[PDB]
């Protein structure tokens, strides 16, 4: 699986348990040193972001290589495994660990690997079970806001509604006198007033109620293991279900099946097929993300008070009613009942091999495997609607299959040649494919809910033109190591590797790797005879690796369609090629120090990392004049420098007790050295960052200041210059010579976690925390809340009343009609330290289970995701992000209680 | 075992070795003419102006070109895989459009040096296609000097950028990178470009969706007339005004009737072909409309002052076509000239607003005629041509001396875009902070005030250039003294 | 949703 | 499947399968051809999934009375289920070999409709039989069945 | 479906849609009942060899 | 026509009281149909070649 | 093929 002298990391399966999520990275985080896991939605169709050892590139991806049993799958592919089949998960950081994969494997790969069933003489049997809710976990960002009748007199005062004009005007007969609007639709005409009042100057309407809901979680799971004196099994059938947090509908669905198998078929010949299946049900509320009026955080943070989407009994409606409109707006059941949407997923992924032991040392092996996915979309938008723009209804279908094979043939010969010199030779073959296909034809026009197949359409104008993508890979790989090894205390291990792949031009397309590394056994060679250290290895790597994961066809000068009549075709320029792109080379320098004392009550490791990137893929912005808008090439070059250590324990007293820690931590230092066009740096445009030579990706910020007590203008910092008092100067005219990179960093440099365990006869307790510091956001929400100048409809923040006037002239918020810039009064820290699980259990005791043969174990569970967090980031979320905290979908906070039935 | 993939629906880039290759890659170059000469990119320029004040349902989309707010404004718009708006992407579209003519006509030329056409009526077609591609690379060099490069009348500038244009690249060369050209090579490559590209174009038009000597006559009049050279903008205006006529209407249902046909519009000298199915676009910014049902609902998020209504006479053909009051549903007026033109509907009788791209009319060739002639002293001409407009637009003027010129292309060009360049060029400040919103529309169109006032010969009538360049490049000079 | 709020800034990482 | 022995005599049968096929068609007609009626090319595109899906539980129970009196009992339950489906989506006007997707054609009258056709049934059953045995030479089989179609 | 009495799409026009009479309908259909009597004879000879 | 195929039946016995069992299979077919015979084409099939 | 050749018979069974 993994050499030696490598740096491997090894997750239990009691650390993949029941985590009622589908995002199975997101049990990780905090759990492998150097490995940090950040994910960015409460969506339960979300998947997880990891970097190991920092980021490595600038263009090309930065995910590891993610491998299940063998073959290399995708984490979408992986959401639809059972996680109750999983029997650990290796992470390999290093360059003498990942050198029989390669396709991104100088970012680490991670490698699943599943159960397989033990050799007893009477199988087991075991049926878990669980049910859970979810909640949002951050309420505080809507404690500073507005009321309803406070942001009209805020509103009236500021001049919005009128120059000269009072809170009974406005209130009255402007925005209470649109009955008008209700009074136009069959359906609510009579309701205004009577059962359904749109505008409610005397109460608040709690938005958070009308948008966010409590979700419940399900999940069930049976598991036969089983093994005789040569063949082993694990069958397994499962279902999970996960219902969206938001009101606006995102579930997660699937029913799963496992089986592994293997056979000894005589002395020569070991088979064996390792098989699963799925079937599937996504959806995703996509509109998180963007700001529009009525959705999301922005829409429970920035919705008027005095809008109320709820009827007179306390139910959500079917419309609300925003001034100015000429349609009711559609509350997110009644839009989620208005345009339905289904998909159905097929997924299956076959695997086998074949091991041939010809004579004694080497044995041949042989695998193949294959992964299918069939998807199958729906969605319509249903006719005969009142508050729609049309009362004709539209379907739209579509049909996905993706099909990646994968073959690969290893031929290992070990021997000794006189007692204690054991070498090992490795050769092998590795051939990956990929070949993705999408369909889809839509139709429009219908006029009744039961006649609506594609077929039923109008044929004029209404006809459209169809969807059709395809895409296709390929990779092929040569490897070889070979390991020495002396007596007991020295190892040495040392490989090359020649990878092709379809990604780059023929002249450009392979490349060569390599790998040398060794282990020192420092405890059984010279300090065998010891009274508190029990294990003592040192051990030392270097080898280059290389990445190639930009995109399919980004090497030619293509030519693509563009048509002007509908009488002849019409040809484009469509991207402008780059004949000389090949790899992108990383070499890294690993050295390490794992410990051990008390016979295994302290275990300590301590690693050092450079990681140098070379020839890195950068997606480099053509400037605007060239009529592109990128292009892949091999430009620049990027170091880190990094430690990451961590520590086991275990201090019990008791027979009865047994308690045990664990702590885990890693920092690095990221540093860009080549640009691109021999730049010394470069801002990308309104995103706030900056690329500089000897430096991370840095903000890119103005230095706000504070206000002017005699004029009530914004103040920012002119850099570099400096009053004669010492102090630094100040300027209130905004431009774009204020800004100047700061020392912030937009990937975070400390990660790390910790763990508690305690038990006693039975109940045991388990709490896990991670951690990350360094870590600084733009609130891009606070553009919004905390403004004078624009977008006064919205709802605003408390502090936008002690606002600078004539009289009130002590203060620190600014005059009214101002627009704010992107300065670092937006910039928050966003470091925060959670408490991922909480899992209290009981095992109930073996006396209970005497007489009957039928049980013989059963397990409850307490479990509490996400219930604590401290951080002093005012945005919903610190984790949901990266750069900008835009209108985000926040993380879920979980109670799941469960049962387990071994017999 | 070959792994060599390529695309599927991509074609290599070859050089032309047919005819057919040639008339493909000029129906590319056109259809990628429609998606830049829109009306959806001049909308900008046309809300910097002093026509047009912001209502309550804005959501701060059109409020930094109305209120002026300049820290926007240094880096408006982004041109990105998902989006191309704003300034940036209207630096971006004119500068892919030139890059694919000179691909084109750079082309054709080695082309037609090599000899792999068959017969002489393909030379002769190879050479006309040749003089629209030099067309197109005019109007995109044109349309990029217009918005980033200063008049002659700016007072403070960055130092060393009062006397620049814009950087010129006349071969296709996707690296290149340099600094930035003076004023006079890029009006003389502009005007030698129209010059040799008339002589090849026949006189009489083929087809209204392609490029014709009309429109090279009318172009190269409407940039003599924005240099200052009155008296080349009135000979060249003169070759085309008396062959598109004037609208026939008498009241004021045919004309809306005529107008918004684009195919029975006897005026549009250029435009680009659409249909209900492609090279449709919908053009809702200034007046906000939406159908509902069978029925148009307006909710505009900028509305005109008071004395841009004023400017209408009440018996005008354009007061209920080009304005029209449906504000509140019969309370204000809007700029409702880019409404929909009814054969691009999908149900004949629901709208869908979708209109296509005209890109020049006689209307402007008889305003460049009558201000040419107002400005080199031949008053008979500037009398009968101003006279015979405003009599066919449905309310004619009575005296023709400079005022009613400025007063007649404020009401032909509303919604095009061509104020802020008048009002430069006619020596007028800003006065937003003066005039007067309509009293029909009190609490929905209220007053807001500067956020950076703009005088006679300020820098930010000339727009920055974006982040994107002068990031990559830094040997340009930028614009605005912030 | 329906009239998109603007001056938002974009997201790279 | 799935076999439960709780006590002597009688055994539980629990029975489950899916039977899924994922169908994808394509057809061309080739463009720039001399002996065709046309030198436009078309396309068409077709994605086919039918899903069948089976349950069936029984639970028989075997005994003697005395020596030679053999009876067994089974009763039985039966469910079956089928779900199709077809997509088509063609196009029309190519003119190269390299530029034929379906997102390429032509866009005025040469646009058409799509193709969609389901089908669905299912059936639900329940069964009995009862098989008496005398000693070696004698076997009586006797059996219901109630069956309910879609 | 074939017992019921169904009403397809048969558009005229490209502005409304049209409705034509698709089949006829059998409220009354049910099984098809087939009783199968059935008599046999089983022999052998020569232990196994007929 | 071709086609790939896979099967793998499994059986087994967990204790003295529960017996499971699994066969599944699976297959990947290229069909492809001569949709001229059944018909009186000028040129096409045995019709043809008489 | 082309030029169906006709009086042929519908086959039932």
């Amino acid at each position: 699986l993994s050499t030696v002298s490598g740096s491997v990391a090894k997750v239990s399966s009691e650390k993949l348990a029941e985590k009622p999520v589908a995002n199975i990275m997101d049990a990780l985080q905090g759990q492998v040193a150097g490995m940090q896991v950040m994910t960015t939605s409460g969506d339960p169709t979300a998947v997880a972001s990891v970097e190991i050892h920092g980021t490595g590139s600038l263009g090309a991806s930065s995910a590891p290589l993610y491998i299940v049993d063998g073959m290399q799958t995708s984490l979408d592919v992986v959401a639809t495994m059972n996680p109750n089949d999983f029997e650990s998960m290796s992470v390999l950081k290093d360059a003498s660990a990942t050198s029989i994969y390669g396709a991104r494997a100088a970012n680490g790969v991670v490698f699943i690997q599943t159960k397989k069933g033990k050799m007893s003489e009477r199988g087991r049997i075991t049926f878990n079970a669980s049910y859970g809710i979810s909640q949002i976990l951050n309420t505080k960002p809507l404690d500073n806001m507005m009321t309803g009748d406070e942001l009209l007199d805020f509103q009236v005062k500021a001049g919005f509604w009128g120059n000269n004009q009072t809170v009974q005007k406005v209130k009255d007969m402007i925005l209470a006198g649109a009955e008008d609007l209700y009074g136009n639709y069959d359906s609510l005409k009579d309701e205004y007033g009577k059962t359904l009042f749109p505008v409610d100057f005397n109460h608040d309407a709690d938005w958070l109620k009308a948008l966010f809901k409590t979700a419940p979680t399900s999940q069930g799971d049976i598991s036969f293991s089983g093994g005789s004196q040569g063949t082993s099994y694990y069958a397994s059938i499962g279902y999970f279900d996960q219902e969206g947090m938001a009101r606006e509908p995102a579930n997660f669905k699937r029913y799963s099946g496992r089986l592994n198998f293997e056979s000894r078929i005589n002395e020569w010949l070991k088979v064996g097929a390792n098989l699963s299946g799925a079937i599937a049900n996504r959806r995703s509320a996509d509109y998180f993300g963007k700001y529009y009026m009525g959705s999301g955080t922005f829409g429970v943070l920035t919705m008027p008070r005095y809008y109320n989407p709820f009827d007179v009994n306390g139910d959500l409606a079917d419309v609300y009613y925003m001034y100015g409109a000429t349609r009711p707006s559609m509350t997110e059941p009644y839009f989620a009942k208005m345009r339905p949407f289904s998909s159905e997923s097929h997924q299956a992924n076959v695997n086998g091999f074949a091991q041939i032991t010809p004579i004694k040392g080497l044995t041949l092996k042989a695998q193949a495997g294959v992964d299918i996915t069939n998807t199958r979309t729906s969605s319509k938008r249903m006719p005969n609607n009142p508050y729609d723009s049309t009362p004709l209804g539209e379907r739209r279908e579509r049909a996905y299959r993706d099909v990646s094979k994968s073959f690969t043939n290893t031929a290992e010969y070990k021997f000794s040649i006189d007692e204690k010199h054991d070498l090992t030779a490795l050769m092998g073959h590795e051939y990956i494919e990929y070949e993705g296909d999408v369909i889809g034809a839509s139709s429009k026009g219908f006029e009744s809910d039961k006649l609506m197949l594609l077929s039923q359409g109008k044929t004029g104008n209404s006809l459209s033109l169809p969807e059709h993508r395809v895409a296709e890979y390929a990779y092929l790989s040569f490897f070889s190591r070979f390991n020495y090894g002396f007596d007991k205390w020295m190892y040495i291990d040392f490989s090359v590797r020649n990878d092709q792949s379809s990604r780059f031009g023929s002249n450009n397309r392979s490349a060569w790797f390599y790998s040398v590394g060794g282990m020192f056994d420092i405890y059984n060679k010279f300090i065998q005879e010891s009274n508190w250290l029990s294990d003592l290895r040192l051990k030392m790597s270097y080898g280059t690796t290389g990445n190639s994961e930009i995109g399919n066809y980004n090497h030619q000068a293509l030519v693509t369609v563009n048509n002007y009549t509908e009488d002849a075709m019409g040809l484009s320029i469509s991207t402008a090629g780059n004949p000389d792109l090949s790899w992108e080379k990383q070499s890294q320098f690993n050295f390490g120090l794992a410990a051990g004392a008390f016979n295994n009550r302290l275990s300590a490791e301590v690693d050092f990392y450079v990681r140098t990137t070379n020839d890195m893929l950068i997606d480099v912005p053509m400037p605007y004049i060239s009529g592109f808008f990128s292009q892949y090439q091999n430009v620049g070059s990027m170091k880190n420098t990094g430690v990451d250590l961590s520590l086991k324990g275990t201090i019990y007293q008791n027979k009865d007790w047994n308690v045990y820690a664990s702590a885990n931590f890693n920092y690095n230092r990221q540093e860009i050295t080549k640009l691109f066009f021999g730049l010394n740096k470069y801002m990308l445009p309104n995103t706030g960052t900056i690329w500089e030579i000897g430096y991370p990706n840095s903000f890119y910020m103005a230095e706000y200041a504070g206000i002017d007590k005699k004029t009530g203008k914004q103040l920012w910092y002119v850099p570099g210059q400096v009053d004669a008092d010492g102090n630094k100067v100040t300027t209130s005219q905004y431009s774009a010579d204020l800004e100047t990179r700061i020392d912030k960093s937009v990937t975070p440099p400390i990660t790390g976690g910790f763990s508690l365990g305690a038990s006693w006869k039975g109940l045991s307790l388990d709490a896990d925390f991670a951690y990350i510091v360094g870590k600084w956001m733009i609130n891009n929400d606070r553009y919004f809340t905390e403004n004078g100048g624009g977008l006064m409809q919205l709802n605003k923040d408390k502090m936008l009343l002690n606002a600078w006037t004539e009289d009130n002239k002590e203060t620190d918020v600014p005059k009214l009609g101002q627009s704010p810039q992107f300065d670092t009064h937006l910039l928050e820290n966003a470091s925060f330290l959670r408490l991922k699980n909480l899992k209290l259990t009981y095992v109930l005791p073996n006396s209970l289970f005497a007489g009957q043969n039928v049980i013989g174990g059963a397990r409850v569970y307490l479990m509490a995701r996400n219930l604590l967090t401290v951080t002093k980031y005012k945005g919903f979320d610190p984790e949901a992000g990266g750069n900008v905290g835009k209108n985000q979908y926040p993380n879920s906070k979980q109670y799941v209680a469960g049962i387990q039935l071994s017999f | 075992c070959e792994l060599d993939r390529d695309p599927e629906g991509k074609d290599f880039q070859q050089p032309y070795t047919s005819f057919v290759q040639t008339k493909q890659n000029r129906d590319g170059l056109y259809a990628l003419l429609r998606n830049t000469e829109n009306p959806r990119m001049h909308f900008y320029q046309e809300l910097q102006s002093d026509m047009y004040c912001t209502t309550i349902t804005d959501g701060n989309s059109l409020a930094p070109f109305v209120n002026w707010d300049l820290g926007i404004l240094n880096d408006h718009g982004r041109a990105d895989e998902d989006e191309v708006s704003g300034i940036a992407g209207y630096y971006f579209v004119y500068n892919r459009l030139n890059q694919q003519a000179n691909a084109f006509v750079n082309n054709t030329e080695a082309a037609l040096q090599n000899q792999v056409y068959k017969n002489s009526t393909e030379i002769a077609n190879a050479k006309s296609f040749l003089a629209e591609g030099k067309v197109l690379q005019a109007l995109a060099i044109w349309r990029l000097m217009d918005r980033f490069s200063f008049h002659e009348s700016v007072t403070e500038v960055n130092s060393g950028a009062k006397d620049l244009g814009v950087i010129l690249l006349k071969e296709y060369n996707p690296g290149y990178i340099g600094p930035r050209a003076t004023k006079a090579q890029c009006y003389d490559y502009i005007l030698s470009r129209l010059s040799e590209a008339i002589e090849v174009l026949p006189e009489n038009r083929e087809s209204v969706l392609y490029v014709s000597r009309d429109y090279a006559y009318a172009l190269r009049a409407r940039i003599y007339l924005a240099l200052g050279e009155y008296g080349k903008a009135a000979a060249d205006a003169k070759m085309v005004v008396d062959k598109y006529p004037l609208i026939g209407a008498a009241d004021a249902s045919e004309f809306e009737n005529i107008y918004r046909s684009d195919a029975n519009n006897p005026e549009i000298i250029f435009r680009g072909f659409a249909s209900a199915t492609l090279g449709s676009f919908t053009a809702t910014t200034l007046n906000g409309a939406a159908p509902a049902g069978k029925d148009i609902k307006y909710n505009p998020s900028a509305v005109p002052f008071q004395w841009v209504v004023d400017l209408y006479e009440n018996e005008d053909f354009r007061k209920s076509v080009y304005i029209a009051k449906v504000v509140k549903k019969d309370k204000g007026y809007l700029v409702n000239k880019f409404l929909e033109d009814k054969a691009y509907r999908d149900v004949q009788d629901k709208p869908n607003l979708k209109v296509g791209a005209r890109y020049f009319s006689v209307a402007e060739v008889y305003l460049i005629l009558v201000e040419s002639a107002l400005q080199t002293g031949d008053t008979p001409t500037a009398e009968k041509y101003l006279k015979a407009l405003s009599k066919a637009r449905g309310a004619e003027v009575s005296v023709v001396n400079m005022e009613a010129l400025q007063a007649e292309r404020t009401r032909e060009l509303i919604g095009e875009g061509s104020r802020l360049r008048d009002m430069v060029r006619w020596s007028i400040p800003n006065n937003h902070d003066a005039f007067e919103t309509q009293p029909g529309l009190e609490g929905f169109a209220n007053t807001t005030p500067l956020k950076a006032q703009a005088p006679v010969g300020f820098y930010a009538y000339t727009w920055e250039f974006p982040q994107r360049d002068r990031q990559t490049n830094p040997q340009l000079i930028k614009n605005w003294p912030i | 949703g329906g009239a998109t709020t603007a001056t938002t800034t974009t997201s790279t990482s």
